[PDB]
């Protein structure tokens, strides 16, 4: 499982 | 049975797909597709397009008609998987990778992640990183995101020593946007509120990496080098 945390920063990364 | 007609199938999948109407768009799409291959072949460039809608909407049933605490799901996922899988094979077939090959790759990452095959994700993500790398600029947003994308599977994965050249990479692509759009200043007020963005990420990318650093010190994960 991924923390929902870092699926969010990797969406706020790629903007 | 016309290109027409599955032009339509496609744009009500579309809408059905935004609309949470999971099961029409999988319909839909289902249909266009089965057109576009007796017209062109099951194997055709012409019909990359309409495996990858295909392929998504099936992802995104899967992912709706699935329940975190406990089939349709698992066959939806196993049918996702196959048609992004031939949306790949196709596109392997033509001279230049696109951007769509790598968001093949990065649907069948995710394809693996909701099968829990991190090593499967692993190779989808490294594979469209190196497309990107040849395609867009050093510090874009997208390569940051993919590195990002991969040190957290590296990380779910028991790797934290291989996942920190990954998130330090993504660190670094952050900052030297920061530095290239502030010396562009020197739409300013885009810049500037962008370079903010880019700083606030940079922090968490940091402290995601502290973290990583942390778990490769753990005894399990450290001892094979120490001896």
């Amino acid at each position: 499982t991924i923390m929902p945390k870092d699926i969010q920063l990797a969406r706020r990364i790629r903007g | 049975k016309t290109l027409e007609f599955a032009e339509e199938l496609t744009e009500k999948g579309s809408v059905f797909l935004k609309e949470n109407d999971f099961a029409e768009a999988v319909d839909c799409f289902s249909r266009a597709l089965e057109i576009r291959v007796a017209h062109y072949g099951e194997l055709d460039a012409e019909c990359i397009n309409a495996y990858y809608r295909y392929g998504l909407a099936l992802l995104a049933k899967a992912q709706a008609e699935a329940d975190p605490l406990g089939d349709e799901d698992e066959s939806d996922l196993d049918m996702a998987w196959k048609m992004l899988d031939i949306a790949r094979v196709i596109t392997d077939k033509q001279s230049t990778e696109t951007m769509e090959k790598v968001d093949i790759l990065c649907s069948l990452a995710e394809v693996s992640l909701e099968r829990e095959d991190i090593e499967s994700s692993l190779s989808d993500y490294k594979n469209a990183l190196s497309i990107l790398e040849r395609l867009v600029e050093p510090d874009s947003r997208r390569t940051a995101e993919l590195n990002f994308r991969i040190c957290i599977c590296l990380e779910t994965g028991c790797q934290p020593k291989e996942a920190i050249p990954y998130c330090q990479k993504a660190l670094l692509i952050c900052k030297a946007r920061m530095e290239r759009l502030s010396n562009e200043i020197k739409s300013a007020s885009d810049k500037e509120v962008e370079i903010g963005d880019l700083a606030g990420l940079a922090e968490d990318l940091e402290k995601k990496l502290e973290d990583l650093k942390q778990q490769a010190e753990n005894p399990k994960q450290v001892l094979a080098e120490l001896m």
